[PDB]
RNA sequence: ACGGGGAAUCAGGGUUCGAUUCCGGAGAGGGAGCCUGAGAAACGGCUACCACAUCCAAGGAAGGCAGCAGGCGCGCAAAUU
RNA sequence: UAAAGUUGCUGCAGUUAAAAAGCUCGUAGUUGGAUCUCUCUCGGCCGAAGCGUUUACUUUGAAAAAAUUAGAGUGUUCAAAGCAGGCCGCCUGGAUACCGCAGCUAGGAAUAAUGGAAUAGGACCGCGGUUCUAUUUUGUUG
RNA sequence: GAAGACGGUCGAACUUGACUAUCUAGAGGAAGUAAAAGUCGUAACAAGGUUUCCGUAGGUGAACCUGCGGAAGGAUCAUUA
């Protein structure tokens, strides 16, 4: 069975990029996952996106704007001290010059730096890059 | 019912039970004083504690037990001595290396006063440290909370 | 997949996306509760009701039109079966394949199906335990099931 | 695959603790049936008394004999057998004399052409067989 | 071990004595007395160590045998003596008195105080007592007992005793508002008014005090000792006021002095 | 296998070590039992047994270096009576 | 010990190189779909209480021997070190950080677990019914 | 108020029981490894000259042979209405 739609989502996500697809698909839709997205969206990364309303759960189309290299996801969501992150970010990222580690904390689901800026840690949920 | 099931005499030892009667010293009525005290840390003395009968000396309201330290919270998982109940602690221990946590638990055997009846297996009961009552007993359960699917 | 075979089928009711009563159905809520209460006093489990109601008096959904489950009005109208029906008919075939096996005693695979068709009660029976729908101390054993038939 | 789960840390150290015994090193350091059958019992060195000469041959590809001694160690009394590495060596050694061997190299494992052979004398009546190879020094008399 | 141990090593001692790590292998172990073995200052430390007086442990030796220091106004030939918070050392024959009392390090500061000054002491009250046909005890920080203490005074409050007579002349009630000393923990030496009070009935309640300078923290209650009724001390505080700064604040005072040192 | 502070190595993880001067525990050849004392089941105290062992005129007496040096033994392995 | 990503949590492999149980069921273990955005004595709506729904997490604050490690100052002739020292009696240091897990404390409320109302012995609201109720008798209590 | 005695208790002690201890009394029995393979064959690698191998059972100087079921890692990805 499934667990961790978050990781069905990014993995669609990241196997459309790589074809080279204008749109993707994700079903099921979560708030976790559209947060996840808005995140994604906010560093220019994705693109706009349509969460479509059934009354089961709800599906996605997100629009692909070739910019991404690897969205993943990071089971299980181990609590990030923002004494860890740096080593969650020479573990994740590419470079110290882009890519972020997306993390959820009390102050809302935000991407690393927003954690620095506030001051917070949390759980981290995935990178993208 | 009888409190008066042990070779010798069960009585609180702090209340005289047989001050002098006279016509004018008894109307009707023999009267037997309860000795109660209410233990600190906002634990409200329950009611059968106040207007029960039983003799426990290591009961925290009635006894003579001073409730001061760790108070702790456990699962019952065994009724089975006599005032003396078996809960179980159930914790989460961070192995480093792995980034990760096991499950571990910890037996404890508290003492349980005759004013709490109707516990349960599964009742969470928060229990309160005092000085050494038996071999292995060290706590006293100062609450019980039922287990979820009181109806 | 199936839970006790390699099958993966998708064999499944599609929902509409519309919440709302039909427009040719012109049944009250009241009217499909008596429906309902006629069709369990029938001595017919809620699946059944419900198929009935949507083959012949046009009820594409009960939930939609009283607001209410089909089980859910049975037992708020009080005539709703002991156990539930999905463990009733699981313990009915387990009771059916038992019989089998007592004079057919070769069958191996008879007795396998048997375990399967037990283990998938213990589990139903365990969740509805779980729910308090089952007595704590209701068990299935295999002696006297039948009457439970 | 491999289990992650946050709680799966007593899963991961037990497994890892169970895999580590198929590490052939990690076993044979840690099982203790190593240090038993280890003639110097652990130690770096050993001192042992020379009980004869022996020959030993190389293995097939090369063509020579090998001067060795058997040597009796005094802390045990097990019997090894020990190269005289250099040459003309094996006339600064008498019979009866005590000797300091070491392991060969290898940690217990033959070296080169010299079969069963994992140990060399160092030291001869307590003088090194450097030293009387080099002629800086002379066996005691 | 069996029975008490009478040696102190040299660097199992207290940290705020500044002792070095190579002038010998034990510390001076200080006799048992008014106050704790980690929390005083023996006489030979302070008399060889702080004042340089004497360059041995023989010569802190002959200084107090020839009856020449004064603790709380009585002579003290141990040289291994506890002298800790609020103390007072009189040194008649050079005309010197100090006052013990905290640094913002945490450390015994070398604190003179006028003469007159000296003939009184601050004394924090750890418990009150009924004894004994009902008169009431007073026992202070010193371990010093006094009878028929004001009923106004409870615990946690300071009184000043005059070192003369012993009795208690004032008070100050441990409330809001008053100024304070922490005595203990990380902000030891620190001077701030008392801003609240977090009380934990079974566990250390937790007072926040705050600096003169805006800076707060907060301590135990039992690290915590009246020092002054609203902001302003009943004693003569050291050089600095209490207020801690921070590394980069010291660096730059220290570069200031050089600069108008050399 | 005395425990810890801690040590070696280590990109991030980790691996191995910690008899050893600081803290805590234990022991004084092995067991056991005590006296005195605030504090000892003390051994540079006593009593006995087990092992070892010293002097003797054979009746008896005396012993405990895992304190500092030093000796023997052991060993690959460690200093001045 | 590193090299050893040849013990792999990070981070290894398992068709043929060493390797997936003959095959299912199955308790523990592990892992689990979506979904819920002005209340107690006051002399500053102006001191206060929680009596209410628990934790994990995260941040913070206490408390936490020294020595060692990190690290500030300081020409040991330099350095390892040391905790000294500097100026013409005086001036100044002997800092600071880290101290994991568990325990204590206070903010946040995403994430994850958890809870109530379904035979209503449910929430709020006023009514029918009981008590020495530390005073509802400056007067000797009755 | 000393010696002494009954009893109690703690309790070391030549307690009349299973010697995990390499060492030897071992001639012993059957197995692993570099063999001038010395001798005797040729089981496997080519259809290896009876295709090979797996499980099981019997038989044999010896590699092995044979029966039953299986695999291709085969020497057939194929054989025609």
């Amino acid at each position: 069975v499934r667990m961790n739609v978050l990781a069905d989502a990014l993995k669609s996500i990241n196997n459309a990029e790589k074809r080279g697809k204008r749109q993707v698909l994700i079903r099921p839709c979560s708030k976790v996952i559209v947060r996840f997205l808005t995140v994604m969206m906010k560093h220019g990364y994705i693109g706009e996106f349509e969460i479509i309303d059934d009354h089961r759960a709800g599906k996605i189309v997100v629009n692909l704007t070739g910019r991404l290299n690897k969205c993943g996801v990071i089971s299980p969501r181990f609590d990030v001290q923002l004494k860890d992150l740096e080593k969650w970010q020479n573990n994740l990222l590419p470079s110290r010059q882009f890519g972020f580690i997306v993390l959820t904390t009390s102050a809302g689901i935000m991407d690393h730096e927003e954690a620095r800026r506030k001051h917070t840690g949390g759980k981290i949920l995935g990178f993208f890059f | 019912a009888d409190i008066q099931t042990e070779r010798a005499y069960q009585k609180q030892p702090t209340i005289f039970q047989n001050k002098k009667r006279v016509l004018l010293g008894e109307t009707g009525k023999e009267k037997l004083p309860r000795y109660y005290k209410n233990i600190g840390l906002g634990f409200k003395t329950p009611k059968e504690a106040i207007e029960g009968t039983y003799i426990d000396k290591k009961c925290p309201f009635t006894g003579n037990v001073s409730i001061r330290g760790r108070i702790l919270s456990g699962v019952v998982t065994k009724m089975k001595m006599q005032r003396t109940i078996v809960i179980r602690r159930d914790y989460l221990h961070y192995i480093r290396k792995y980034n990760r946590f096991e499950k571990r638990h910890k037996n404890m055997s508290v003492h349980l006063s005759p004013c709490f009846r109707d516990v349960q297996i599964g009742d969470i009961v928060t229990v309160g440290e005092c000085r050494p009552l038996s071999k292995t007993v060290r706590f006293n359960v100062l609450k019980v909370t039922k287990a979820a699917g009181t109806k | 997949g199936r839970m006790h075979a390699p099958g993966k089928g998708l064999s499944q009711s599609a929902l509409p996306y519309r919440r709302s009563v039909p427009t040719w159905l012109k049944l009250t809520s009241d009217d499909v509760k008596e429906q309902i209460y006629k069709l369990a006093k029938k001595g017919l489990t809620p699946s059944q009701i419900g198929v009935i109601l949507r083959d012949s008096h046009g009820v594409a959904q009960v939930r939609f039109v009283t607001g209410n489950k089909i089980l859910r009005i049975l037992k708020s109208k009080g005539l709703a079966p002991d156990l539930p029906e999905d463990l009733y008919h699981l313990i009915k075939k387990a009771v059916a394949v038992r019989k089998h096996l007592e004079r057919n005693r070769k069958d191996k695979d008879a007795k396998f199906r048997l375990i399967l068709i037990e283990s998938r009660i213990h589990r139903l029976a365990r969740y509805y335990k779980t729910k308090r729908v089952l007595p704590p101390n209701w068990k299935y054993e295999s002696s006297t099931a039948s009457a439970l038939v | 695959g491999k289990c992650r789960g946050l709680r799966t840390a007593r899963k991961l150290r037990s497994h890892r603790r169970d895999q580590k015994w198929h590490d052939k090193q990690y076993k044979k350091a840690h099982l203790g049936t190593a240090l038993k059958a280890n003639p110097f019992g652990g130690a770096s060195h050993a001192k042992g008394i020379v009980l004869e000469k022996v020959g030993v041959e190389a293995k097939q590809p090369n063509s020579a004999i090998r001067k060795c001694v058997r040597v009796q160690l005094i802390k045990n009394g097990k019997k090894i057998t020990a190269f005289v590495p250099n040459d003309g060596c094996l006339n600064f050694i008498e019979e009866n004399d005590e000797v300091l061997v070491a392991g060969f190299g290898r940690k217990g494992h033959a070296v080169g052409d010299i079969p069963g052979v994992r140990f060399k004398v160092v030291k001869v009546a307590n003088v090194s067989l450097l030293a009387l190879y080099k002629g800086k020094k002379e066996r005691p008399r | 071990a069996r029975g008490p141990k009478k040696h102190l090593k040299r660097v199992a001692a207290p940290k705020h004595w500044m002792l070095d790590k190579l002038t010998g292998v034990f510390a001076p172990r200080p006799s048992t007395g008014p106050h704790k073995l980690r929390e005083c200052l023996p006489l030979i430390i302070f008399l060889r160590n702080r004042l340089k007086y004497a360059l041995t442990g023989d010569e802190v030796k002959k200084i107090c045998m020839q009856r020449f220091i004064k603790i709380d106004g009585k002579v003290r030939t141990d040289i291994t003596y506890p002298a800790g918070f609020m103390d007072v050392i009189s040194i008649d024959k050079t005309g010197e008195n100090f006052r013990l009392i905290y640094d913002t390090k945490g450390r015994f500061a070398v604190h003179r105080i006028t003469p007159e000054e000296a003939k009184y002491k601050l004394c924090k009250v750890r418990k009150i007592f009924v004894g004994t046909k009902g008169i009431p005890h007073l026992v202070t920080h010193d371990a010093r007992t006094i009878r028929y203490p004001d009923p106004l005074i409870k615990v946690n409050d300071t009184i000043q005793i005059d070192l003369e007579t012993g009795k208690i002349t004032d008070f100050i009630k441990f409330d809001t508002g008053n100024l304070c000393m922490v005595t203990g923990g990380a902000n030891l030496g620190r001077i701030g008014v008392i801003t609240n009070r977090e009380r934990h009935p079974g566990s250390f309640d937790v007072v926040h005090v705050k600096d003169a300078n805006g800076n707060s923290f907060a301590t135990r209650l039992s690290n915590i000792f009246v020092i002054g009724k609203g902001n302003k001390p009943w004693i003569s505080l050291p050089r600095g006021k209490g207020i801690r700064l921070t590394i980069a604040e010291e660096r730059d005072k220290r570069l200031a002095a050089k600069q108008s040192s050399g």
